This record gives C-alpha cells, structure tokens and sequence, in this order.
C-alpha cells in the first residue's frame, strides 16, 4: 500500500510559484580582495 | 532530469553536482552552456574526479569565462571521442575532434575514445633497424631507429622546431604511408607554417594534423597528444602500415598536467610538479609504440627548463626513448647547428652488431677526442694552449675541426642562413670522420669545416679559403 | 516513504535546497503528504517535517 499518485503538478505549483536585481552583501574585504556573498549568476 | 548543475568555478576546474545514482564515470565528458552573447560557446567538461556526495570535478577544455553558477551540465556517456580513418589525412583538428579548415569535416566518420590502454606484454618486440636521415651528426652519434621512439631534447630556443621540421622534410617527404603530427601546447605561427609548408610540399595529402596550442586552457593540452596519438593507434592497428608520429613539445603535456594539479587538490612533489608525473607520462608514452608486425617511428620535441637536464620532467621522459638527440646552449652559442650535444645524445643501436664495427670505431673515437677536449677546454682558456702537450694541441686542434665539421646546413635552416642544405649518405660520413680522426685534415683551417655537406664541398670551401685537402 | 522517496530523487534533491527558506521545503512536503493521506499516521508527518 503506497501512494503512487505521482502528482507532479504538485511540485509544479511549489517550484514555478516563485524580479529586482542580484545584489551581492560583501562579507570580507581586504587588501583589494573582497568576497560577496549572494549574486546567485553572476 | 538526471543532468547536473555547476557548483564552483575556479579558473579551469569546474565542480558539478549529478541526483543520486546518476554520477558520470572518470573521463566522461560534459557539456556545459555559455550564454552571454560575445563569449557564447559549449564547454566540454573532463570528469577527473569524483569528490563525493554526488560531487564530480572536471577540468574545461575551453576557457570559463562567462560560466554561472547552478546552470545544466549534460552527461554524453562517453569519453572524448576524436575522427579515424583515411579520412583525416589531409587536413587540421582540434584536440577534440573538430576539424579547423573546414568545419563539420569528420562528423559522419568512425570515431574513437582518446582513452586506451598501451598494448599487452606479449605484443612488443625491439627495434634495432637503423633509419638513415642524411644528418652527419644524427647519422654518426645517435643513430635512429626505424619503428622506435626519437627525441630532440633541448632548453628553449636551441633548434627542436627546425629539427623536427628537418626530420619531417627528410624522413616524411619520401615515406609510404601515413604521417600524424601533434602540435602540443606551441605556437599557433608555427602551426600556421607547417600547414602551408606541407601543402606546397604534397605532404599533407599524407598528414593528419592536430593542433592544441599555448592559447589553450590545460585541459586542451593535456587531452591533444592523446587526441594524436588515438588517430595514430588507428592508423597502426586497423590500417596497418608504417605510422610516422611526430609530436611538438610533449612537454606541454607534463606543464598543463601540473597547472592543474593543485586546483584538483593535490600536494605539489618535488619541483613543483604534480605528485602524478612519471605515471601520467608513461600512460601516455606506453601507447606510443610499435607493436609486434605494426611500426609506428615516433619523434618527440622534448622541452628542458631551464636548460637543466636534472629537471624531473626531461629527466622521466629520458626513459621512454630509443635514441635521444639532446640539443644545448653551449653549442648554439657557438654558432654550430644543429646544435646537438655529442657527448649527450645517445642510440640503443649504436652497437657493433647493428650499425657495423667501423660505424661504431669512429663513433667511439669522435668522442673520446671530443671529451678529452672538453676536458682541456678550461686549461686552454686560463693557462693558454701552448703549456699543453704536443700529443694535445695535436688532439685540440681535430677536435676543434670534428667539433665544426658535426654541424651542417640543414634543408629547413635556408631561412636563417640564405644558403640551401645539404645530404650526406651514412657512408661518407664515416669516411670523413674516419679521415678527420685520423689526421688528414690537420691543414685545412677551422673553417671550411662549419655548414658543410660531405667530403667535397669540403674540398670547395678549402680551396674557396685557399688550402687543399 | 523512504522507498517512495529516494528513487524519486528529482523531487527528493528538491526538498534538499537549504538556500530556500525552511518552511518552503515541508510547505511543498504536505502538498504531496496528505495528496492522500493513507500516510494514515501524523506522527510520521511531524517527524519528517
Ligand atoms: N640549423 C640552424 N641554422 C640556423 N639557425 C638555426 C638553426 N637551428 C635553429 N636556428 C635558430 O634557432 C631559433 C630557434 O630554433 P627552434 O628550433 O625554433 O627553437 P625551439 O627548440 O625552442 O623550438 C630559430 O629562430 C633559428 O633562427
Ligand atoms: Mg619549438
């Protein structure tokens, strides 16, 4: 006994339910290097 | 799907995350998507190791700029595969099989894995067949073999492109059968010049070439020998006849192999090489062969840093070779070329039984009079050559001429001399040097000996300084 | 649901991106639960969640 219903529209609604602009929040500088966190493509 | 997403990129290297059960096997190859607009291209992926959960790191084949973090990475299933056949002689490849003066050239063809074992125990024999070039030096001290391993070891800048050109004109031009040259990690203005030099010599109706340059990432360098040598091995073992396989700076292999090195997580070993040197070497090296009823004449540029021939990477590739032609910069220095290091290069058949008894007397006397030579040279330059010995200045001054008359001026040299080249048959050349060791030409001066053929223009550059013979 | 989950990984690697707010994981997770609920215990619903 198991649900093999495989609704996958189920998943659809959660994924394609999620514009603004990347903005990385830089997280350590130093010596003219700085790493930033976020910026998901760059 | 089951296709993965990028997760790190890091100049080359590239980490890739596959679903659970869905992993590509070592040396698969990927394809990734660049999008942005002037940079748009297809990266193809190496998988070199499996991290763990799920994670895979792959070295790019072309650059990364312009990768995003999280985009799709497509598993193809298979290794690189490059084109074989009668069909890639003729013309120019990538180091994956594209073909570069006439794209969608070679898709339809067979193609085949870049990835081979070297042949079985039982399938190797010894070559001891001498392969005559018309070379004084070559001819006389380092003897090639016919079906063996050659290399032309040399710092940068000695003379290893114009003698594999030289080699390429003498042995290549009036060979039968197929000629595949790998130009690894060089000049793409060389590349250049050997294409139209081999078409306007109708030699590239016999020459597959495949060109991976210094312009690539490491990946393409490391991955097009291999490329090469697979059109070779299919050449050698389906074909079957006679495989010529010149590769330029197979060094390049070794370098793009440790410029990656540690970006793959891996502790530096001595000079900075990867930990992995000498068993990625003879991977590739022990393919490169000629089994047994199947020759493959293998020539190999070989880069020495530094001109320091204790450099592990020359110093491992040393023992994979037949006869070796160690070029220096003490004789490029002096003027002589090709500026082989007598007293260095080496032959397995310069021996009595192979090329003969007279063949090896005059060898073996050329350079006992050469180090006894080099041995005074340091006396000589201090204390002046008049406190040597009678027996010595008389031994200074035929090693002087044998020193000038190894030179020679070579078919592929009248670019940087104006004055076209020459061919001396094996026997002449053991003729003269049996003459100079013995004395005949102690009053001919030390000219008329330099970028000379055989024995008569001799005589004609003797008699153009006013001497005889 | 450990067989019904792990040879379904393209939705399994789905409840995995921790990057996403918490809540969004389990929010789908009931979605697909209680699709029918002969998951007919809800313990095993607040364990998983
Ligand atoms: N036999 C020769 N005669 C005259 N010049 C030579 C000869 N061999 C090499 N050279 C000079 O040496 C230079 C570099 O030689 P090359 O073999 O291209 O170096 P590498 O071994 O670094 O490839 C050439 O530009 C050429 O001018
Ligand atoms: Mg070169």
């Amino acid at each position: 006994t198991i649900p093999a219903d495989d609704i996958q529209s189920a998943i659809e609604e959660y994924v394609s339910s999620f514009s603004r602009e990347e903005v990385g929040t830089v997280v350590d500088a130093g010596d003219g290097i700085a790493h930033v966190e976020g910026l998901p493509s760059v | 799907d089951t296709s993965g997403r990028v997760v790190r990129v890091t100049g080359p290297v590239v980490d890739v995350e596959f679903p659970r059960g869905s992993i590509p096997e070592l040396f698969n190859a990927l394809h990734a998507e660049i999008t942005f607009e002037s940079l748009a291209k297809t990266l193809t992926l190496e998988v070199a190791q499996h991290l763990g959960d799920n994670l895979v790191r792959t070295i790019s084949l072309q650059p990364t700029d312009g990768l995003v973090r999280g985009v799709e990475v497509i598993d193809t299933g298979r290794s690189i595969s490059v084109p074989v056949g009668e069909g890639v002689k003729g013309h120019v490849f990538n180091a994956l099989g594209d073909c570069l003066d006439e794209p969608g050239y070679g898709e339809k063809f067979e193609h085949w894995s870049i990835h081979r074992k070297p042949p079985a125990f039982e399938e190797l024999e010894p070559r001891t067949e001498m392969l005559e070039t018309g070379l004084k030096v070559v001819d006389l001290l380092t003897p090639y073999v016919r079906g063996g391993k050659i290399a032309l070891f040399g710092g940068a800048g000695v003379g290893k492109t114009v003698l594999i050109q030289e080699m390429i004109n003498r042995i290549a031009r009036n060979f039968g059968g197929t000629s595949v040259f790998a130009g690894v990690g060089e000049r793409t203005r060389e590349g250049n010049d050997l294409w139209v030099e081999l078409a306007e010599a109708n030699v590239l109706k016999d020459t597959a070439l495949v060109f991976g340059q210094m312009d690539e990432p490491p990946g393409t360098r490391m991955r097009v020998a291999l490329s090469a040598l697979t059109m070779a091995e299919w050449f050698r073992d389906e074909q079957g006849q006679d495989v010529l396989l010149f590769i330029d700076n197979i060094f390049r292999f070794t370098q793009a192999g440790s410029e990656v090195s540690t970006l793959l997580g891996r502790m530096p070993s001595a000079v900075g090489y990867q930990p992995t040197l000498a068993d990625e070497m003879g991977e590739l090296q022990e393919r490169i062969t000629s089994t047994r009823g199947r020759s493959i004449t293998s020539m190999q540029a070989v880069y020495v840093p530094a001109d320091d021939y204790t450099d592990p990477a020359p110093a491992t590739t040393f023992a994979h070779l037949d006869a070796t032609t160690e070029l220096s910069r003490a004789v490029f220095s002096k003027g002589i070329f090709p500026a082989v290091d007598p007293l260095a290069s080496s032959s397995t058949i310069l021996d009595p039984s192979v090329v003969g008894d007279e063949h090896y007397r005059v060898a073996q006397e050329v350079i006992r009079i050469l180090q006894r030579y080099k041995d005074l040279q340091d006396i000589i330059a201090i204390l002046g050559i008049d406190e040597l010995s009678e027996e010595d200045k008389q031994l200074v001054n035929r090693a002087r001429r044998i020193e000038r008359f190894l030179s020679q001026n070579m078919m592929a040299a009248e670019q940087f001399t104006g004055q076209p080249g020459s061919t001396v048959p094996v026997k002449e050349t053991i003729e003269a040097f049996d003459r100079l060791c013995k004395g005949d030409f102690d009053h001919v001066p030390e000219q008329a000996f330099f970028l000379i053929g055989g024995l008569d223009d001799l005589a004609k550059k003797a008699e153009s300084l006013g001497a005889k013979l | 649901f450990s067989r019904i989950l792990d040879v379904q990984p393209r939705l399994a690697i789905l409840l995995g991106d921790c990057a996403v707010p918490a809540e969004g994981r389990v929010r789908l997770l009931r979605k697909v639960l209680e699709r029918a609920d002969s998951t007919v215990n809800p313990v095993v619903v607040a364990l998983l969640s």
